[PDB]
């Protein structure tokens, strides 16, 4: 018999701010008939009760005919910021396999919880009379109206402290909860298990929760929050792809999403020329088109995920599409993935290969703590000595958790590298380049030791693209190894962050040049100090 | 006995997201925040308090048991800065000086003391749940917390009535106080240094980390002496010197630019003239003088730079104007095979040696890619304070000068 009461959990509203005063908007005969009985049997029930004259807030109500709907839309703008409820949703790869899992989703959840004495001032809603002859019937919520911007965290705090101690003394057992639904799972005989779910249905009915009977409780496979949840294995519901229009622009979420939504199980989705097309209101590319037939494919066959084994290392593998693009996949057993993914390109002027693999591999870093907890084993597409040229010599720190390298092409590798001294017996250019703001007039060029030289006259160009253009010369007119000196900061700045593919077709001019080279040292002198190499006179 | 607290005006509570921690370091904060809860230093809280402040969890001088860190810098300073007043401590301009300073962890005192009842909400921190599985715990301190701003100035009362014995009985130690980290200064041998240190340590346990400021202040520019020049030598320091020329005024460039006239190979030998030696030495004494009228001003900001250069050596200039360095310095040290734990051990270092030398933390300038700062410096963070720090995403050209 004893119901072992809710406390309730004060509530205020946002300060210098008070209730909400709405217009009751008139109503037809049937509507306001037909809010009197649920409100009457709410009312039996104890989730209402009428009030008096004396309150001086109102929330609108209105009848969809047989069904109660109050807005506290204005409430909500008025009622302090609750605790964020958590917002991400569990991933079913991070679910550890258990012999049994049992769905229990709580029946008038917000309802069998109280409210606040102090708050239920500003639930006050009215319920007009007919023919406006009759003072409209107040009434005011005394449990957790549905639509309050505080009824799911309120609850949500409320069921965990009622679940804690049946979880302290059953460790057997696993339990998840997430808003309205409780998901227990057990290890034990078929037997015992659906025992202790008796037990915890008991628990909760102790404290006035109610719950799905036996018979009535879900099964698998069990359709959650867009998963298939399997016994054995997890896949996402099936893949939703409008046709519809030939030309539309309403694929800018639905076909995308989707495919970013069957990403995580789906390998080797691309979204990037579907993605551009953004770039309430079009063309595709020839090479988007493509996309979808490799799409398509991947979704042809139905693929699933399995569970997380703990007793086993986390396995993370990359690979390089192409176009900044990267997948991965997760796994523990060859061939057996616990998710997939992909990784998209930061928008830049100038990126690196082994820049974007590493920014790849801290993405799935944070994703794996989340969902595991743990930082995965990595198998990479970089010779471990391109690794260690890189990060020895980078400007920046760069690290990377344990990895091995796995050969499967394209690798990743460093394209070109400077050297750190002068070369003896290689032709130095002295590069230099300017221009005319006004006229957008300027020359680009160089002079060596040998006596070569060159001036190029440049239209509708800048410093900047004329400082870049006499390296370009440079490393055209050289042999294989060669000495350049600039004073173009900006020039060396580009360089010395060591790009592969860049914005600029002339620094991706300079790469392909680079490339070529045996040995290119890069050296910086100041502007204008008398330099006898810097023919800044012949521009 | 409590002390009233509130935040400066116009400001609300901290609203700062939890970011994902390992499982490992989930244990340990619930194993540790079940016997806070025990000893009553933290409360669960309810859906009421909005308010929320990361955590996680250390190893601290290689011991084994776990220490929890609150990142309480959005607190700290949405926390009234007239918390500090009566100003907290003064800062000792002697602690710089001493020839030995060995710092304590005094946040266990800390946690004597009671919160006032109204700022608890703000102290709110939530232990975070893998795969979001279930919600996460959420406490809040009704002690003073290890890592805020006040709970040094709110115990600084009791902290001066507790080692007022000591200083009396030994007047030549200096003692200072940072957040929850006591330095203590001395110029007694080191061995001396230790065991006088045990002094101090019984003295707390009855109420209730050596270092040594031998660094040599801002290390000077230094420029080449060779008996033969090539073109690229003098090229290289035609451009330190017109680099050092933007801190230094008498700098002067022209007679050694004037060797290098007409177009020559970079390796080609050149050989100085008496003129241009004679500008060579001119700027050499230029360079062996202070920097002209560089002052520290409290009010602003200190600055900390770091260049990574190579093999394991880092340098650093701390200054509140650009080319006018307060310090400078290199770090040549750890772990060989990572950069990330390199450098987060050098900006704690730099950090140390800032809070004895201004007692305030600087702003630190990492040449690292924010993801990747973000993803790994928890890993290797062994102090119980947290500076602030932004991101260097264009290669300096300054980083040979200061090689
Ligand atoms: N609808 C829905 C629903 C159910 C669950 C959910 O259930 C579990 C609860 C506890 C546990 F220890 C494991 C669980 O599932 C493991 C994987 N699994 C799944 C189905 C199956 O038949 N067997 C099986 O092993 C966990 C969770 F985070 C979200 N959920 C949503
Ligand atoms: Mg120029």
């Amino acid at each position: 018999v004893p119901i072992s009461p809710i406390e309730t959990v004060p509530v205020k509203l946002k300060p210098g701010m008070d209730g909400p005063k709405v217009k009751q908007w008139p109503l037809t005969e049937e509507k306001i008939k037909a809010l009197v009985e649920i409100c009457t049997e709410m009312e039996k029930e104890g989730k209402i009760s009428k009030i008096g004259p004396e309150n001086p807030y109102n929330t609108p109500v209105f009848a969809i005919k047989w069904r109660k709907l109050v807005d506290f839309r204005e409430l909500n703008k008025r009622t302090q910021d609750f605790w964020e409820v958590q917002l991400g949703i569990p991933h079913p790869a991070g679910l550890k396999k258990k012999k049994s899992a049992t769905v229990l989703d709580v029946g008038d959840a917000y309802f069998s919880v109280p409210l606040d004495e102090d708050f239920r001032k500003y639930t006050a809603f009215t319920i007009p009379s007919i023919n406006n002859e009759t003072p409209g019937i107040r009434y005011q919520y005394n449990v957790l109206p549905q639509g309050w911007k505080g009824s799911p965290a309120i609850f949500q705090s409320s069921m965990t402290k009622i679940l804690e101690p049946f979880a302290a003394q059953n460790p057997d057992i696993v339990i998840c909860q997430y808003m309205d639904d409780l998901y227990v799972g057990s290890d034990l005989e078929i037997g015992q298990h659906r025992t202790k779910i008796e037990e915890l249905r008991q628990h909760l009915l102790r404290w006035g929760l109610t719950t799905p009977d036996k018979k009535h409780q879900k099964e698998p496979p069990f359709l959650w929050m867009g998963y298939e949840l399997h016994p054995d294995k997890w896949t996402v519901q099936p893949i939703v792809l409008p046709e519809k229009d030939s030309w539309t622009v309403n694929d800018i979420q639905k076909l995308v999403g989707k495919l970013n939504w069957a990403s995580q199980i789906y390998p080797g989705i691309k979204v990037r020329q579907l993605s551009k097309l953004l770039r309430l209101t079009i063309p595709l590319t020839e090479e988007a088109e493509l996309e979808l037939a490799e799409n398509r494919e991947i979704l042809k066959e139905p693929v699933h995920g399995v569970y997380y084994d703990p007793s086993k290392d986390l396995i993370a593998e990359i690979q390089k599409q192409g176009q900044g693009q990267w997948t991965y996949q997760i796994y523990q057993e060859p061939f057996k993935n616990l998710k997939t993914g992909k990784y998209a390109r930061m928008r830049g002027a100038h990126t690196n290969d082994v820049k974007q693999l590493t920014e790849a591999v801290q993405k799935i870093t944070t994703e794996s703590i989340v969902i595991w907890g743990k930082t995965p084993k990595f198998k990479l597409p970089i010779q471990k000595e391109t690794w260690e040229t890189w990060w020895t010599e980078y400007w920046q720190a760069t690290w990377i958790p344990e990895w091995e390298f796995v050969n499967t092409p394209p690798l990743v590798k460093l394209w070109y590298q400077l050297e750190k001294e002068p070369i003896v017996g290689a032709e130095t250019f002295y590069v230099d380049g300017a221009a005319n703001r006004e006229t957008k007039l300027g020359k680009a060029g160089y002079v060596t030791n040998k006596g070569r030289q060159k001036v190029v006259p440049l239209t509708n160009t800048t410093n900047q693209k004329t400082e870049l253009q006499a390296i370009y010369l440079a490393l055209q007119d050289s042999g294989l190894e060669v000495n350049i000196v600039t004073d173009s900061q900006y020039a060396l700045g580009i360089i010395q962050a060591q790009p592969d593919k860049s914005e600029s077709e002339l620094v991706n001019q300079i790469i392909e040049q680079l490339i070529k080279k045996e040995k290119v040292y890069l050296a910086w002198v100041p502007a204008h100090k008398g330099i006898g190499g810097n023919e800044q006179v012949d521009k | 006995e409590t002390v009233p607290v509130k935040l400066k005006p116009g400001m609300d509570g901290p609203k700062v997201k939890q970011w994902p921690l390992t499982e490992e370091k989930i244990k340990a904060l619930v194993e540790i925040c079940t016997e806070m809860e025990k000893e009553g230093k933290i409360s669960k809280i309810g859906p009421e308090n909005p308010y929320n402040t990361p955590v996680f969890a250390i190893k601290k001088k290689d011991s084994t048991k776990w220490r929890k860190l609150v990142d309480f810098r959005e607190l700290n300073k949405r926390t009234q800065d007239f918390w500090e007043v009566q100003l907290g401590i003064p800062h000792p301009a002697g602690l710089k000086k001493k020839k030995s300073v060995t710092v304590l962890d005094v946040g266990d005192a800390y946690f004597s003391v009671p919160l006032d009842e109204d700022f608890r909400k703000y102290t709110a921190f939530t232990i975070p749940s893998i795969n979001n599985e279930t919600p996460g715990i959420r406490y809040q301190y009704n002690v003073l917390p290890q890592g805020w701003k006040g709970s040094p100035a709110i115990f600084q009362s009791s902290m001066t009535k507790i080692l007022e014995p000591f200083k009396k009985q030994n007047p030549d130690i200096v003692i200072y106080q940072y957040m929850d980290d006591l330095y203590v200064g001395s110029d007694l041998e080191i061995g001396q240094h230790r065991t006088k240190i045990e002094e101090l340590r019984q003295h707390l346990l009855r109420w209730g980390y050596e270092l040594h400021p031998d660094k040599w202040t801002v290390q000077p520019i230094v420029l080449p002496e060779k008996d033969s020049w090539t073109v690229n030598d003098i090229q290289k320091l035609v451009g330190k010197l017109n680099w050092a020329s933007q801190i230094y005024p008498g700098i002067k460039v022209r007679q050694l630019s004037k060797l290098l006239r007409g177009t020559k190979a970079l390796t080609e030998v050149i050989p100085l003239t008496e003129e241009a030696e004679l500008e060579l030495a001119e700027n050499r004494e230029i360079l062996k003088e202070p920097v002209h009228g560089v002052y520290y001003d409290p009010s602003k900001d200190l600055i900390a730079e770091i260049q990574k250069q190579g093999q394991g050596q880092w340098t650093y200039q701390i200054y509140q104007e650009p080319f006018k360095n307060l310090k400078t310095g290199k770090y040549a040290r750890g772990a060989h095979t990572n950069d990330v734990k390199q450098l987060t051990e050098a900006v704690q270092k730099i950090t140390t040696e800032s809070i004895v030398i201004w007692g305030k933390t600087p702003k630190f300038k990492l040449p690292i890619q924010k993801e990747t700062w973000e993803t790994w410096w928890t890993e290797y963070w062994q102090a119980t304070w947290i500076p602030e720090w932004e991101f260097v995403n264009t290669p300096p050209l300054v980083k040979l000068w200061y090689q």
